[PDB]
């Protein structure tokens, strides 16, 4: 019985860790993923933003090589 | 001991925040100041109502509680109001920037800025704690801060505090005072993110409020002010057992037993009774009967569903003021005899009931009447789900087409977390429906 | 605070620019010295939106004047409330755009887009937080239209999550007899679409219809157009510098206005040109939209309205209600309670009452089916286009331009016919 009771007790504490680790574990896992995601959103609209610029480099030398 | 924290997220949850604190200040009889002369014992106690009020040297009654925006105009009107002088300044927390009706600014882009910092705040107040109980967590389902920013706090809050009990009360959006049109998708993000993390929660239909506001204390068009004094009175009533003692009061954590037979099933029906003015209260005393029966109509209701239609899983009645057991026992039985009040097979019929003889109190230039008795019926009904339905189904209408997702996808998020949060719905609304069944 | 910076480009953008300023001055009471002599703490409140606060409480319009040309600069220096503005701010070439867009995005205002960007730098580096810009111009000009829209890609690059917001003038045939204009038009389109959260179309062709018909104005002047356009503005930034049971910044508004993204062209409205019921049937009157469109070709995304001056409350949720019922056929049911009604205690000047429309309809097509009209009838004989080639351009640039215009136009029309089930 003393046994059975250590045993209950034991799982208490086990069962609340894992709620705590896996709630800390699944929260790291969402901040990461949201940061990855959200970098990779604004770094597109960089990207096309400097064709943007690339290409009225391209407009600019098209013009002085037509004269 | 037993000290319970509010946390107050967002403009909802602060300006209710405001009604209750006041609201708790007059029927404790604590001044503006902090100062509060019945109280003997200067500096500390271990009174009933230290659960919500710590206590200064100078003899000052501070509020455990904390104020969360992530914009600082709502809470700065905290700092220079009536009561500024209440709250330590650490308490009021502001940004510089809302989360713009985005739950994924809230829980993601601004809140995660700040969430730190909120949680060394409440840490301050947990350690003035000789025996904390939980927390008391106020929000909107529909903001981007009382969305986005409490799913994050309420998870931050499961790993720093465990177990530890905590409350919600949380502010169903309505159309008649929206302030976004993907409010529902707030909603149904919040509510996915939260439910592991709440152990009860009790749900206010703004429409629900609205129209009490309309029908009962003739408010042509109800500002957030007479939203929130009405609400305050519900708190009050839930909160009244931790704050008070006495002989017939139960504790909350009693009827949380009775009001939550699955971790899921965690949503109690308020119901509270009498909202009346003082046109019509004058010469008009409500009695313990009257003010019984008023809980089984659905007008009364605080979410707006018919229980009439579903199955009781538990009926819980709160009263304060004038209420001896003897009127009780009897309101309860002519009703049980004339309303439509059906359990399901697997869990007993009787009405728990607790009494907190401290009366009703009314804020100064208000609309309610002051009554000499009320009372707060708190069921676990499965047509609270209809509420989920009505939510769900706005948020099916607007995600079919994928409408306004793209400002979620633009700040980190993916369509994977609105289907899952979706399924869950899906997977709770079917909870309710089986919960109904009887059994084999 | 929540700073909005201020951007007026070409000839019609610093005319209507100015004229904005001088309305919310008034609103707001102040002077064109900026001091304050106001009697309400309400127009002070949120202040810090448009203005900026210096030495003596000098009230300084946060507002950037553009052009390329140094005519129109002297015209708002001199005009009222001249005094008002940042002497810095001022940003003028000696060239001139000639009506040609090349010239404004690719030559000669990427030659002056720096010394902008330098004050708009300027400017945005002191906000306790930048929410975003507000751009007014033309789409027929060269400098508004061609030099605006390179602004906007430019601002977008070093504030890329901040709110870009126009308020473009598009070009009618009944105003201007200037022939290059849907070239303009179009191509400026072309960056509108990629490079702003919210776009109001003020639609010459409308304001000249409302002047003529209603206001019964034969040969109308731009003053006439703009009495219009400034009583819009005031309107539909209201929500922006006034507190009231919800306030609203740039950022809010997209969120609640743009289901997707591409779909950020507003056609606005203004009632009257009273009793409550009468001012809400009006603004959904297709007569008074400032897009020359009629909203029942399509349907409603979204529709966002003010009620300014003292009236009853109860009244306007009502009638809000009713026309919404009366006309459910016009508002897409996939997007519930998809429209929203604002209040505003403070009245314009001259009004007891009115009310201005904001609707993010389908049929906002019609106009771009017009310019796209008018554009493929010069385009199909390549008329003037030796004036954009002659910078450097392609003639890609005008097919892609076009084709994602039609692009834009088919987007709408999908939305339009798409259903609940
Ligand atoms: N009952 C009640 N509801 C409120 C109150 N204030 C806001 N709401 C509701 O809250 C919802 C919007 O959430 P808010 O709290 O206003 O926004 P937020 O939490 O500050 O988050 P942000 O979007 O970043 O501003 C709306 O549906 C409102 O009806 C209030 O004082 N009382
Ligand atoms: N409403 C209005 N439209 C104008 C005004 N001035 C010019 N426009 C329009 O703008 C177009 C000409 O562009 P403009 O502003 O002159 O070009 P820019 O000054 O070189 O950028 C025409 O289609 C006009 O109808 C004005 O004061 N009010
Ligand atoms: O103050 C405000 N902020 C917002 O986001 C606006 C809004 C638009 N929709 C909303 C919805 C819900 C709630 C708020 C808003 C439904 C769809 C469109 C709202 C507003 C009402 N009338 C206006 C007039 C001018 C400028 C802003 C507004
Ligand atoms: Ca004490
Ligand atoms: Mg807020």
């Amino acid at each position: 019985k003393r046994e059975h009771e250590r045993e209950v007790i034991q799982k208490a504490i086990e069962e609340n860790n894992n709620f705590i680790k896996m709630a800390k574990e699944k929260l790291a896992q969402k901040m990461e993923s949201n940061k990855e995601n959200r970098e990779a959103h604004l770094a597109a609209m960089l990207e096309r933003l400097q064709e943007k610029d690339k290409h009225a480099e391209e407009v600019r030398k098209n013009k002085e090589l037509k004269e | 001991m037993r000290e319970c924290i509010s946390i107050h997220v967002g403009q909802a949850g602060v300006q209710i925040g405001n009604a209750c604190w006041e609201l708790y200040c007059l029927e404790h009889g604590i001044q503006p100041d902090g100062q509060m002369p019945s109280d003997k014992t200067i500096g500390g106690g271990d009174d009933s109502f230290n659960t919500f009020f710590s206590e200064t040297g100078a003899g000052k009654h501070v509020p455990r509680a904390v104020f969360v925006d992530l914009e600082p105009t709502v809470i700065d009107e905290v700092r220079t109001g009536t009561y500024r002088q209440l709250f330590h300044p650490e308490q009021l927390i502001t940004g510089k920037e809302d989360a713009a009706n985005n739950y994924a600014r809230g829980h993601y882009t601004i809140g995660k800025e700040i969430i730190d910092l909120v949680l060394d705040r409440i840490r301050k107040l947990a350690d003035q704690c000789t025996g904390l109980q939980g927390f008391l967590v106020f929000h909107s389902f529909g903001g981007g801060t009382g969305s986005g920013f409490t799913s994050l706090l309420m998870e931050r809050l499961s790993v720093d505090y465990g177990k530890k009990s905590k409350l919600e009360f949380s502010i169903y959006p309505a159309p008649q005072v929206s302030t976004a049109v993907v409010e529902p998708y707030n909603s149904i993000l919040t509510t996915h993110t939260t439910l592991e993390h709440s152990d009860c929660a009790f749900m206010v239909d703004n429409e629900a409020i609205y129209d009490i506001c309309r029908r009962n204390l003739d408010i042509e068009r109800p500002t957030y002010t007479n939203l929130n004094r009405l609400i305050s009175q519900i708190v009050s009533s839930i909160t009244a057992s931790l704050r008070f003692d006495g002989a017939l009061n139960v504790d909350l954590t009693e009827f949380q037993t009775n009001l939550v037979p699955y971790p899921r099933i965690h949503f109690p029906l308020a119901t509270y009774a009498p909202v009346i003015s003082a046109e019509k209260a004058y010469h008009e005393q409500l009695s313990v009967a009257e003010i019984t029966n008023a809980c089984f109509e659905p007008a009364n209701q605080m979410v707006k569903c018919d229980p009439r239609h579903g199955k009781y899983m538990a009926c819980c009645l709160l009263y304060r003021g004038d209420v001896v057991p003897k009127d009780v026992n009897a309101a309860i039985a002519t009703i049980k005899t004339k309303r439509s009040i059906q359990f399901v097979d697997w869990c007993p019929t009787g009405f728990k009931v607790g009494i907190n003889y401290q009366p009703p109190t009314v804020v100064p230039g208000g609309d309610l009447a002051k009554v000499q008795r009320a009372v707060c019926m708190l069921s676990n009904t499965t047509a609270i789900a209809e509420a989920w339905a009505r939510l769900d189904h706005k948020f099916d209408l607007m995600y079919a087409k994928r409408a306004f997702v793209h400002w979620y996808v633009g700040e980190g998020m993916e369509e994977g977390e609105f289907s899952e949060a979706r399924e869950d719905m899906a997977a709770l609304e079917k909870d309710y429906e089986e919960v109904g069944v009887d059994s084999v | 605070m929540r700073e909005i910076v201020h951007i007026q480009a070409g000839q019609c953008g610093n005319q209507i620019g100015a004229k904005f300023w001088e309305v919310i001055s008034d609103e707001h009471g102040i002077d064109p010295t900026g001091s304050y002599h106001g009697d309400s703490d309400l127009q002070l409140e949120r202040i810090n939106v448009y203005y900026n606060e210096a030495t003596g409480n000098k009230y300084v319009p946060r507002a950037i004047l553009v052009d390329l040309e140094p005519g129109t600069m002297d015209s708002v220096r001199s005009g009222p409330f001249g005094q008002i503005f940042r002497p810095d701010n001022f940003v003028f070439g000696q060239s001139g755009a000639g009506n040609n867009w090349a010239k404004g995005h690719y030559t000669e205002g990427a030659e002056l887009v720096d010394s902008v960007l330098d004050v708009v730098r300027k400017e945005s580096e002191s906000c306790d937080c930048l929410q975003g810009f507000q751009l007014t111009h033309s789409l027929g000009g060269g400098t508004g239209s061609g030099m605006g829209t390179l602004l906007i890609s430019k601002i977008r690059e070093e504030y890329p999550d901040r709110i870009m917001n126009t308020f473009s003038v598009m070009p009618s045939p009944k105003v201007s007899d200037t022939v290059v204009e849907p070239y303009n038009a179009t191509l400026s389109v072309h960056q509108l679409v990629e490079n702003t959260d919210e776009t109001y179309c003020i639609d010459n062709e409308a304001l000249y219809d409302i002047c003529f018909r209603t206001l019964k104005l034969t040969t109308p002047t731009y003053g006439d157009l703009n009495h219009l356009v400034s009583a819009t503005m005031s309107g539909v930034t209201t929500c922006l510098r006034f507190p009231g049971q919800l306030n609203a910044d740039l950022r809010k508004l997209a969120v609640n206005m743009v289901p997707f993204p591409r779909l950020h062209f507003f056609m606005p409205g203004f009632a009257p040109l009273l009793t409550v019921p009468e001012l809400t049937q009006q603004m959904f009157d297709s007569k008074n939209m400032m897009a020359a469109c009629d909203p029942r070709h399509g349907r409603y995304l979204t529709v966002a309205a003010i009620f300014r001056g003292r009236m009853s409350m109860k009244e306007v949720d009502e009638q809000m209600l009713n026309v919404q019922n009366k006309n459910s056929s016009y508002f897409v049911e996939w997007i519930p309670n998809n429209v929203k009604t604002a209040v505003c205690d403070i009245p314009p000047r001259g009004l007891k009452m009115s009310a201005t429309f904001i609707g993010n309809s389908t049929a906002i097509q019609e106009l771009f089916k017009r310019i796209s009209e008018q554009f493929t009838a010069m385009f199909r004989r390549k008329a003037f286009l030796h004036w954009y080639t002659g910078e450097g351009m392609d003639e890609m640039e005008f097919t892609e331009a076009e084709s994602n215009m039609n692009d834009l136009v088919s987007e709408y029309q999908q939305y339009q016919d798409a259903t609940a089930d």
